[PDB]
Formats: C-alpha cells, sequence, structure tokens
C-alpha cells in the first residue's frame, strides 16, 4: 500500500487567520470533534431529495469547506514534525484521534499562523508506524489539497486505458446498478477511508472506471444508445430531480476503446458547484481514487491561481505534466442535449426546452449563492462559502475542449 | 358588535407565545409594548402549508418546512396559521413547544378572532403557566379548538 | 477488508473451488436483481406525486453500501404485462368484469 | 479495605451543630416545569409512543436495528412498507402484509 | 492442468476464463452481503386554507 | 403466468403487438418488444458451451 503522501493547506483570502470558529469545531457531524471520515456524516441517514443545509452551513459544499479550513490550522506535524496547539486546542494523542482542549501538564508549543504550507508525511515518523490506524488521514489530507489548489472549484483526475474494461471490474461493477451518483460517492469515500489499500486492487480500478463513465455520460457522449461496456448514467428531466442521475446497464452498442491512453485533470470553472451536489459527488469520487493511488503526474500550473504556481509535489510546467481542463455546467448541459438529439434520443423541439429549463434552474443556484455570500461576509471570521464575483457565473472556460476530450475518450 | 365584541367573550387579533419570567405586573389582555416580530419582519418564518418536519442524522437537529418548501432551523421566530396547527399539533407539541419553553424561539399564532377565557391567580405564591397551555394544546384537533386561556 | 459494516465487510473477493458455468449463472442473477433495484429515497416523492400532492410524507432510511430494494420495473415490462393480460383473458372476455 | 479511624467527638459535635437544611418549603419558588415532557417517550424514527425509557429502548433495539446481523441466510424478506403514522391524529397503520 | 488455470498458472488474470471452449473448476468470485431495508413513514395532510 | 400462449392460438410467437381498427380505415398498432433480458443471455451461453 501507499506509504507516503504530500499536501498543501488552504489560502487565506487576505484575512490574517484561518476562517473558522470554535463552534464549527464543536458541531461536526461525525464523532465529537474529529474531522476524519466525516465528510458524509451529515447525510448518512436521509429522507427525500432536498439538499441539506442550515443557517451557518448554507451550501452543500459549506461543511467540507469549513472542515478544510479547520484542518489548515492543525496539520503542523506534517510540516514541522511536531504537534502544536491553536487557541488552546490540540490533538488528544499522537495518533490524532480527535481534538481537545490543551491539558495543563505538558502544553505543546503554540502554532505559528501561516498559509499554504506544503505537507510531507515523512516529517512525522509515527504515522508510518501507526499506518493501520492513521490511514483515513491520508484520504482527507489529499482531499483538502485537491480543493486548496483551486480558487474556483475542486480539481480531480480522469483517465481511460487502451484496453477494454477488465472482466474482474465488470464483476464488481454490477453490484452498483440503479444507484444514484451521490450514494456512489458516499460509498467511494467510505472505501478508501477505513483501512489501507493497495494501489492495485479490483475495487480501486472499479471506482476509476466509474469516474470516467460518469464524465462520459455528463457530456452526453455516453448514453443508452452508446454504452461504455453496457454501463451508462441515466438522467431525469432538469425541471425536477435535476440531480438524480443513476447508473444503468444495457445490452446496446458499446463505444470502441480510444486510440491511445487518455488522461487529464478536471475542474469546475463557475461558482455553481458550491450548491450543486453532483459536482461535489463527482469530484470526491475521483479524488478518492487519487488518494489511494497518489497523483499519477504533476498538474499544469498555467491555468491555476497564484498561490498554486509551482507547488513542490503538486504542480509543475515540465514535460510529464498533465494539463487541466475546466468547464461551466450550463454550456455543458447544452452540449449534452445536443448529443442526445444527434444520437436521436430527443427531437430538436425538446432540446430547446431542456436548455431553457436548465438555464432557469442554474439561475436559481446563482441567485441563491450570491444572496448567501452577503449574508456571510468573509471578514466575519469564518468562510462557509468561497468568495466569487458576479462575472464568474458567465465564464465558459475550456468547456469546448472538455467535450472534445470525452469524444476522444469514448469512441 | 364589531366594536364591543369583548363583552361577548370574543377577542380579535393574533396570539403570541414567548417565555416571559416577570416579577412585577402582568397584563396579557392589554399589552403596553409593541408586539415583536410582526409578520414579514426580518428573520421571521411562516410554516409550510403541511406543517411537516424533517429529521437529520448524527447530531444535526431537525428542521421545519416553511411556505417556500424549504427546511429551516427551528430556533428563531415562527408564524403558525391556525389551520396548520390544527393538523400538526402533535409534531408541534413534540419539537417546537420544548424550544419555546427553553426561550430559544418565539411563535405567533395567526387567528383572526377567537373565544378567550381567563384564569386568575394569587400574585404572591409561585406559578408556572406551562401546564395550562400544554393541556390546551392537547385538546386541539382538525375539527376545532378550545377557547384561548 | 472493505466497506466494513462495523464488524463485517459488505462484499469480498475470494478464490475457491468453483466452476465457471455456475458462476456465470450466479453473476447474471445478481445483475438481474440489481437491475430491479430502486433508490429508496425517491419513495416519498413517488407517494407525494401519486397522492396528487394531497399528502406530504417523510421516510427516513440509513444508506449502507450494499442495499437492495428490488421494486422498480421499466415501462416496457408493464406494457408487455398488459398485453399478456389480454392474451390470458382471450378465451373468456367476461373474466375481466371483477376489475 | 482502608482504615476509617473516626474523628474526635468535639469536632463532630461542632460540625453537626452547623447543618442548615438543604431544601425548604418556600411559597415563592420561581418554579419551572421540565423542558421536555417526561410522561411519554417517542421513537425518534417511527414516533411510536411509550410509557417508559426501558420500553422505548427495546423497541429501537428491535424495530430499528440496522445490523448486518447474520452471516447465515435470512429466513425471510419483508416488503417495502411496514407501517405508516398519520400525524394529524397519531394513528399508526400497518401494512396488510409486509412478509 | 487445463481445467485448473486459476490454480496452477502464473499468468492467470483474475476472473478470466475460456467459458465457450471448456469448463474450469477453480475460479475467483465475489460473495455479497446485501441488506434488505423496510420502511416506516409519517404522512401529513394539507391544511384547510 | 404464460398459459394463454400455449392454451390458445399459435405458440410460435415472434413479437407481441396490439392494435385497434378505426372505421376510417386507419390502423393504430403498438408493438411491445421486450427489454433487455438477462436469463436469455446466460442460457445461450450455456447452450454454446
Amino acid at each position: 500500500a501507499q506509504r507516503q503522501f504530500f499536501g498543501l493547506t488552504y489560502n487565506f483570502y487576505g484575512q490574517p487567520a484561518p476562517l473558522f470558529d470554535l463552534n464549527d469545531l464543536q458541531e461536526l457531524a461525525g464523532c465529537y470533534a474529529r474531522p476524519w471520515t466525516s465528510r458524509f456524516s451529515h447525510l448518512a441517514i436521509s429522507t427525500g431529495s432536498l439538499p441539506v443545509w442550515s443557517a451557518r452551513y448554507p451550501s452543500v459544499a459549506s461543511r467540507n469547506i469549513i472542515v478544510n479550513t479547520l484542518l489548515g490550522a492543525h496539520l503542523n506535524p506534517f510540516a514541522g514534525g511536531q504537534v502544536t496547539s491553536h487557541q488552546g486546542i490540540t490533538w488528544r494523542d499522537p495518533v490524532l484521534s480527535s481534538l481537545a482542549p490543551v491539558p495543563a501538564i505538558q502544553p505543546p508549543p503554540v502554532w505559528a499562523v501561516a498559509e499554504n504550507v506544503p505537507l510531507d508525511s515523512n516529517n512525522y515518523p509515527t504515522y508510518v508506524l501507526n499506518l493501520s490506524s492513521m490511514w483515513p488521514i491520508n484520504q482527507d489530507v489529499h482531499i483538502m489539497t485537491m480543493w486548496a489548489l483551486s480558487d474556483q472549484g475542486p480539481i480531480y483526475h480522469l483517465e481511460v486505458p487502451v484496453d477494454p474494461m477488465p472482466a474482474a471490474t465488470t464483476a464488481a461493477l454490477m453490484a452498483y446498478i440503479g444507484v444514484p451518483i451521490a450514494h456512489l460517492a458516499q460509498t467511494a469515500y467510505r472505501f478508501a477511508g477505513q483501512l489501507p489499500q493497495s494501489p492495485d486492487s479490483t475495487m480501486v480500478s472499479t471506482i476509476r472506471w466509474l469516474s470516467a463513465i460518469w464524465f462520459g455520460s455528463l457530456t452526453g457522449r455516453l448514453n443508452r444508445s452508446r454504452t461504455c461496456n453496457g454501463f451508462y448514467f441515466e438522467f431525469a428531466k432538469p425541471a425536477l430531480n435535476p440531480d438524480q442521475a443513476v447508473l444503468k446497464w444495457n445490452d446496446g452498442a458499446r463505444a470502441a476503446p480510444p486510440a491511445a491512453a487518455q488522461s487529464s485533470y478536471m475542474r469546475c470553472i463557475s461558482p455553481h458547484w458550491q450548491h450543486q451536489i453532483v459536482e461535489v459527488a463527482g469530484a470526491l469520487m475521483s479524488q478518492s481514487v487519487t488518494a489511494v493511488t497518489g497523483l499519477p503526474a504533476l498538474i499544469d500550473e498555467a491555468t491555476l491561481p497564484a498561490w498554486s504556481q509551482g507547488v513542490a509535489n503538486l504542480t509543475g510546467n515540465g514535460q510529464g505534466v498533465v494539463p487541466c481542463l475546466d468547464y461551466n455546467p450550463v454550456p455543458m448541459a447544452a452540449a449534452r442535449h445536443l448529443q442526445w438529439r444527434q444520437d436521436g434520443l430527443i427531437t430538436a423541439a425538446q432540446e430547446a426546452q431542456l436548455n431553457n429549463d436548465y438555464t432557469a434552474y442554474a439561475l436559481t443556484i446563482e441567485r441563491h449563492l450570491t444572496a448567501m455570500l452577503v449574508a456571510n461576509p468573509i471578514a466575519a471570521g469564518r468562510m462557509p462559502i468561497q468568495p466569487f464575483n458576479a462575472a464568474d457565473f458567465g465564464q465558459a472556460g475550456q468547456t469546448a475542449a472538455a467535450v472534445a476530450l470525452a469524444q476522444a475518450m469514448f469512441v | 358588535f364589531m366594536a364591543e365584541m369583548n363583552l361577548f367573550n370574543v377577542a380579535r387579533g393574533n396570539l403570541y407565545l414567548v417565555q416571559t419570567a416577570t416579577n412585577g405586573n402582568w397584563s396579557p389582555m392589554a399589552p403596553v409594548a409593541a408586539p415583536p416580530f410582526v409578520r414579514g419582519g426580518p428573520n421571521v418564518r411562516v410554516v409550510g402549508r403541511f406543517g411537516t418536519i424533517v429529521p437529520r442524522p448524527d447530531g444535526l437537529e431537525p428542521q421545519l418546512i416553511d411556505d417556500g418548501n424549504v427546511p429551516r432551523d427551528i430556533a428563531g421566530d415562527w408564524v403558525y396559521p391556525s389551520d396548520v396547527l390544527q393538523v400538526s399539533v402533535a409534531v408541534f407539541c413534540d419539537y417546537v413547544w420544548p424550544m419555546v419553553k427553553a426561550g430559544r424561539t418565539r411563535v405567533l399564532v395567526e387567528l383572526g378572532h377567537y373565544v378567550y377565557t381567563l384564569h386568575y391567580y394569587d400574585p404572591q405564591i409561585s406559578l408556572d403557566e406551562a401546564p395550562i397551555l400544554e393541556e390546551w394544546l392537547s385538546k386541539i384537533n382538525p375539527a376545532g379548538i378550545p377557547p384561548v386561556p | 477488508a472493505n466497506l466494513i459494516g462495523g464488524e463485517v465487510s459488505a462484499m469480498v473477493e475470494c478464490m475457491e473451488l468453483c466452476d465457471a458455468l455456475t458462476l456465470h449463472i450466479r453473476e447474471t442473477y445478481v445483475m438481474l436483481l440489481r437491475s430491479m433495484h430502486q433508490d429508496p429515497t425517491q419513495i416519498v416523492q413517488i407517494v407525494n406525486e401519486c397522492a396528487n400532492n394531497l399528502l406530504n410524507s417523510t421516510i427516513p432510511i440509513s444508506l449502507r453500501p450494499t442495499i437492495l430494494c428490488p421494486w422498480f420495473a421499466s415501462s416496457e415490462d408493464l406494457r408487455l404485462q398488459q398485453v399478456m393480460h389480454l392474451v390470458n383473458i382471450s378465451s373468456n372476455t367476461a373474466a375481466a368484469l371483477p376489475l | 479495605d482502608i482504615i476509617t479511624r473516626p474523628t474526635s467527638d468535639s469536632i463532630a459535635a461542632v460540625a453537626n451543630a452547623t447543618k442548615p437544611a438543604a431544601v425548604v418549603s418556600d411559597p415563592q419558588s420561581m418554579k419551572v416545569t421540565p423542558i421536555v415532557n417526561p410522561s411519554s417517550y417517542v421513537c425518534n424514527v417511527c414516533n411510536a409512543r411509550f410509557s417508559t425509557m426501558s420500553a422505548l429502548s427495546e423497541h429501537l433495539r428491535s424495530d430499528h436495528r440496522d445490523d448486518a446481523s447474520t452471516l447465515l441466510a435470512t429466513p425471510m424478506i419483508n416488503n417495502a412498507i411496514r407501517s405508516f403514522l398519520t400525524a394529524w391524529d397519531g394513528i399508526r397503520i400497518l401494512s396488510p402484509d409486509v412478509s | 492442468p487445463l481445467r485448473w488455470p486459476g490454480l496452477v498458472d502464473p499468468n492467470y488474470r483474475v476472473g478470466t476464463n475460456d467459458l465457450p471452449n471448456r469448463i474450469t473448476l477453480y475460479n475467483s468470485l465475489y460473495r455479497y452481503n446485501f441488506t434488505y431495508p423496510t420502511l416506516d413513514g409519517i404522512m401529513y395532510v394539507r391544511s384547510a386554507t | 403466468l404464460l398459459d394463454g400462449l400455449a392454451l390458445y392460438g399459435d405458440p410460435r410467437i415472434a413479437d407481441l403487438s396490439a392494435a385497434y381498427l378505426q372505421y376510417g380505415g386507419n390502423v393504430v398498432r403498438e408493438h411491445v418488444p421486450p427489454g433487455p433480458s438477462h436469463i436469455h443471455r446466460t442460457l445461450q451461453q450455456v447452450e454454446s458451451t
């Protein structure tokens, strides 16, 4: 199994301190005051389809964002090799089971506030010794890093090999017929969460294909007329249940494998993701695979924000550097609808209607978020939602390249 | 009659429910200060037409569905049309009412006119008004309601 | 061990005395069942819609990795089923009256 | 055990001399009723009422057990719906057949 | 050995088999542990007005 | 379950269809091709091997 990881903390948006408060530290959905394996605890039991959010957690991404900011203040051991304390709170034990107020016996040194500190697991030898019990830290730290590197939306990775889907994976895949994407993401998070896993594994390869398949369906390139290996993702009408996309298996035609191996990094270029569940699910699912297998290659710095330029083990501009594409959901939906009518699943009249419906739906997301931002100014002290500008809702990004990749990916 | 209805044991206007622990005088039928959180005020929520409630897992406390068909946090100010109460008194009695007794929330019951009734007490000895209200809640059903005490 | 439900894994991958043919049958049967799987969370919406929004309902449920609710059927199955009804009735049309 | 040498009498007498009551009967009491009703107990997932904490604890220990309980095959499989509760009057309806 | 590739072959992929031509006796498979939920719900009626 | 196919008519079925005839000579026919079967696939595999 993988024995070392690297990471990076969040970036203060001009504020002088990490953006969270003690109550946030007191109201995590998981076990008391522990951030590990908690990113889904707030929806383990569910009823209905309504998104879950609250006054001080007003967006679907809000809880994860807070958790990420929270971790930024306490990950010193992977930078300075020592446990520290911040505002009188530190870990219970070197295993980092949970956080607790500092005891008045051997108080650890006070943490020095900083941002965007690179992380290396080798700075903290006890992690290697207690790997069997500290394994979930690997996943969560990787997830935090994958979000910290972007100013606009989490980064994740796609790839498809030249060989057809191996039989063993197909056996594992069929267990997940007819389950929505959000549930799958929750399952994927749990898998890579509890115990250490070898990078080579049927389950690992299985999830990797799932990530690829969903993207192929997201562009509409994969549909019930053109399956990956019989598999594809079904979609409901965006006017109602716009997010209940589920996995389906079918006996129809299959797309031929690509000419060469395809792989790229992906990102959402518009603030819509902060309140749209499927983006979070897809990102987390892909990130889960990269967590256990590590990063296949460095990411291209070219399109990333300033603080992400040239991170030691994360970003680069050399030869073996995978580029990163970004897209906007609204044009993506337009492309997906266009594929459907070209493949003949719908008539042009419907395609016009679908675009109108989705655009109206997306507008509410923007309207909700923009109103929510002013209700939670970043200068207050905590950052429930990531800041943005109004123009960010109109950026097309590299969406055209994105669909081109999918067409080159499934062919 | 519309000007002298009080003489027929009928009152007009809405009803408030706020935990108040007074030591001096008290006059519920003739308030002196302006009522708080009039409908449409800031952070004032009106219940949904079904009065349904939704649970949450692992520490997260339940939420209430407003007219906008959106779950909302129970704490704060809320407005109950009488009809919604008449069909959801049970869930109200089980979730909202305890928060009221904790003084963490305030409720306005909307009802144009109603029959009221009075209960006098000695201001010297101790008293708690909660049981009377809890009894009054227990007798509400979809059909009708008892007079307001 | 993967997807441990506290004490026990949700599914395991093992090698043992087993012939391919029987295995092929068993796997397809699983695929059939999963094809019938229904997401439980959607039930409340199904109820509310079927009630013409005269009822509003809540049904909490825990989401475990391996969870099976074989309740779904495509429109094709129902349409085929309807046609089958006509065929079985064909000898005596009067048998439809109890409906 | 550990020794418990009794103290001197005079000290005991002095201590026992100064012992005000803990609770008194004062009309003025600013009494306050319990926040949560202690007379009934409800199942937080199915809203079944109960008379005692023990009864409620067992009900969830039976009706709401999400255990992957048995490595042996389950003797039965239940239908989708087990019961419903009508909020407006607190009447529980049982499926005519869940098994 | 032809009927036991999954047991005595160093070049044996997981789950593969030549089913149409012959039957192998030792193979890799998945054993499942599905769960079968039951539903208890609460329904609310719409208010008069 | 399937008896009508055997008891009445010709069992040599191809693809079921129902239709109604309008007095204007127009015919409205609705085919019901079955969805993807699973048992049929593995059965054909069993025959082949």
